[PDB]
């Protein structure tokens, strides 16, 4: 069953792109979802991965770049969120889920007009054995191009993540920074469309950097572990699904699940269940 | 000199400050006492404008948001994420980032003032341990390096004393005095009525208006202190 | 357009209870809706939705109810949200979302091995252009005894909903009620699985509860304006689907969107 | 009575509230007073086993938590939400609320109950409007009218004189004098430190442990405020 997959990447072309593919969704992924929890934005990293489906279906049917389509619907939706709550005595959770759960509905109401029952499934649910070479290396461009974002922007994402009361009193633009996590979000969700699929995205995000946060002790490091738990937890998943024939999408996520089920109880801090216990 | 004029914030509908005008001079070590949750600490935002406000403040000539690079801000220990994944060098040293450029990174030179911060705060042996890991004393101290290499003129501490234990307090105050020797303003927002002769040369007594203001023997009196926490309505 | 969706609810019968399954949803859901979005569920809402797959899932190789293990699973993925938080680092909103995103993930695996994966997209997403005479009883028997329960309880809904800190200082359980809240919750996700699918469900409670929470002057008229909100959207949303060959179950999510957007400026006390 | 043994709350690490042992005596109108957020309001809370705490309280030979029918408590006005769709009336009923058991409707006997309570703090004109629509001091009549519909022998009030106009703070004293009149106790925890002989006839000073309890001349004394105040 280990041998035949080694075997499979060897002649299949499918599966390398299917490996590859996942890889690069569960690193880049990981390392925008460690500034997603720490900042608290679990909620909203949910949100705009359902606002991204309409833009990136409306994108498919005017011949635009899907890129560009997920950014507008994905600002649209965070647009009407502060909007709601700023004309009217509804909450942020409750503007957040009216938002999210429309623009969902209107996503697979454009998808249905357009492309089949198929295309639809594969959209929320996966498709990682059926990406083609140039849906491949755009992932690896806008991939690298997230990686390096967060790279040249380390120390600015750094204190607003962990201090933004510090940031505002040196005269930092807090909204800056808040806008360009979200645009790299959207980046993100179009890209673990392929792996994962609309309705797991959030999964990706947050499990991994969950998973991290018991045992980094800095946010370089945290990087790193959330992006080697979630590559990890994509290339099982893959194997998981390939081989058991099941989906490729919800093994991904319950491999990512168990890790870190596991470090729930092995971690170092975790480990401070003596100090509850006595 | 600070120079405050007409000063208002209003969180919601009521109004936290009340016409706030005033000028210190120093170099000082100024406390700004008076009832939790009336004024004191939504001054120390509303000056930095770092909150809605109706009014300006100024730091010699030049306005207070033109001129942050001079001032240093060390929020109340409630507010920071203990639990965030960052060292105490690591912390300290985010004081910096504003003297650092975009494309540009913290060389040699950078965590030698990092490392001379902890020193003078006494946490050398504390630099390679989580901020978790830490008591509520030894945290403040390391605000207290974070302010120090900023080398801000003006100081604003918004309770650096409450919740700590009487080793911390005497290291951070010897570190304040030693700012004050070095001619620079200290502002700060106590967390009660102690030690105010002792700590303080200035004192701003505020309950949304500003009741009091002057010198510690004279300002701090049972008269202006009973007028500000009865709120203008003491019975003897 | 109209003369042929009336001629169809005639002469078709998936279409009569298609009709009949989608009113008793709206009613039901707008109503309990009314607590979530007023107690500030509306997130952990959504989460219940998905810890109730795995549970009819796993009910169905069994062979039990599908109410028994949805109420199960259901309140298993509220414990551990809460033991999450007591035990760890992580927050809330973290911990609520790795719960709900690892049981949908367990739902769609356990669903694969039994059932097809045309019967996980009915079960996440509607069937509601084919629902049989044995779901539509039990969908209207499940629904009338949550209306029940709201109805006998309304003075202890309503006093725990608006003050909590009153209830508390009078001595009541505060926490049954919460839990009582949850029940109806996981009873609503199963009859919703025949209409707009667990993905939806919570479009159906919080937005005609937010569109009624714009008009209501007490609860007991924002449960009825919000249940006629959730029983117009989802009769219209169906004649959306059925006329233009589209998805019912979103049609009736926009339907109800849409009603909340006219809602937004021609509401009295939005313009006051 | 109220007699209090032992009583302490812990916020996480530190007490919030530490080692309260007292007895109060009524007929009264008492004043908990000292610094904001260094027990004032916890201990009611605490008191009643609103919150988890570690020590005991009494009403009259029996548990306070055997007899919460017996007290009223009124929270601060803060954490009520105002847009929760609810009429004036409405919201005194709810004091009405324990009177009644399951499967039971109140009937016009409890309504007069409502219309006499907003009468008595002066709000007979206000019973149809949303609470939203009224003013602070106007809401507080409100809430002192929920809590006189309860009939309670104890009223435990929370800051019930902070931010409201001269009006309402002369009807909500006037009706506390009425109730201490009625042979009842009225514990109260005060925003500051005005009026305390006026208000208070029996004064409770706290910070964190009591500095100082006993009648108001007495206790309300410049030492005694220093020392809470002062804290070192
Ligand atoms: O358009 C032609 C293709 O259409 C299908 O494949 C589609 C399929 O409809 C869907 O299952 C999947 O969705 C994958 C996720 C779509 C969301 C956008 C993904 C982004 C990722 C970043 C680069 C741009 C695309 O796409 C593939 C093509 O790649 C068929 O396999 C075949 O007809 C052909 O290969």
């Amino acid at each position: 069953m280990i041998a035949e997959f080694i075997d499979g990447l060897q002649k299949f072309h499918f599966l390398q792109n299917a490996l590859i593919t996942a890889i690069v969704v569960g690193i880049v992924a990981g390392a925008v979802g460690c500034f997603i929890i720490l900042r608290g934005m679990s909620l909203m990293g949910d949100a705009i991965s359902h606002a991204v489906l309409p833009g990136v279906a409306l994108s498919f049917i005017l011949g635009l770049d899907f890129f560009i389509g997920a950014i507008v619907f994905g600002l649209l939706a965070a647009i009407i969120i502060t909007y709601i709550k700023g004309n009217s005595i509804i909450k942020s959770d409750t503007a957040i889920g009216i938002t999210s759960s429309s623009f969902l509905a209107l996503g697979i109401i454009l998808i249905g007009v357009a492309k089949s029952s198929t295309d639809l499934f594969h959209i929320l649910f996966g498709n990682i054995l059926a990406v083609q070479d140039t849906d491949m290396f755009i992932t690896m461009g806008v991939g690298a191009a997230i990686l390096l974002l967060i790279w040249i922007f380390f120390k600015q994402l750094l204190i607003t993540s962990f201090d933004e009361l510090l940031a505002k009193a040196m005269g930092m633009p807090v909204n800056f920074y808040h806008y360009l996590l979200m645009v790299l979000l959207t980046l993100v969700s179009v890209t673990a469309m392929q792996s994962v699929g609309t309705i797991l995205i959030v999964a990706m995000l947050i499990t991994p950097a969950a998973t991290a946060y018991l045992y980094a002790n800095s946010l370089k490091s945290m990087i790193f572990l959330s992006s080697t738990f979630g590559a990890t937890a994509s290339v099982l998943g893959l194997f998981i699904g390939y081989s058991f024939n099941v989906a490729a999408g919800s093994s991904i996520v319950l491999t990512a699940a168990s890790f870190f089920l596991i470090s729930f109880f092995i971690a170092p801090k975790q480990r401070y269940l003596k100090l509850k216990n006595k | 000199m600070i120079r405050i004029e007409n000063l208002s914030v209003s969180y919601k509908e009521t109004l936290a400050l009340k016409d706030i005008s005033l000028v210190l001079h120093g170099p000082t070590i100024t406390g700004i006492i008076g009832p939790n949750g009336a004024g004191k600490s939504t001054l120390l935002k509303g000056m930095l404008g770092i909150i809605p406000h109706q009014g300006q403040a100024f730091l010699d000539d030049k306005e207070v948001k033109k001129s942050l690079h001079r001032i240093a801000y060390v929020e109340q220990k409630i507010n920071i994420d203990y639990n965030f994944p960052i060292k105490v060098k690591e912390c300290v040293s985010l004081g910096l980032f504003p003297s650092i450029p975009l494309f540009r990174s913290l060389k040699a030179k950078h965590w030698k003032k990092v490392q001379e911060a902890l020193e003078i705060v006494g946490l050398a042996d504390y630099a390679e341990r989580q901020i978790s890991q830490l008591s509520g004393g030894q945290f403040q101290r390391v605000l207290i390096a974070r302010c120090l290499v900023q080398e801000a003129d003006y100081i604003l501490l918004d309770e650096p004393f409450a919740g700590i234990d009487s080793v911390s307090e005497e290291i951070i105050m010897n570190t304040l005095r030693d700012l004050k020797k070095a001619g620079k303003t200290v502002l700060i927002v106590h967390h009660d009525l102690s030690k105010i002769p002792h700590y303080f040369d200035q004192v701003l007594l505020v309950n949304r208006e500003v009741i009091a203001f002057g010198p510690t023997k004279e300002t701090f009196t049972e008269t202006n202190l009973k007028e500000a926490y009865g709120n203008q309505l003491f019975f003897n």
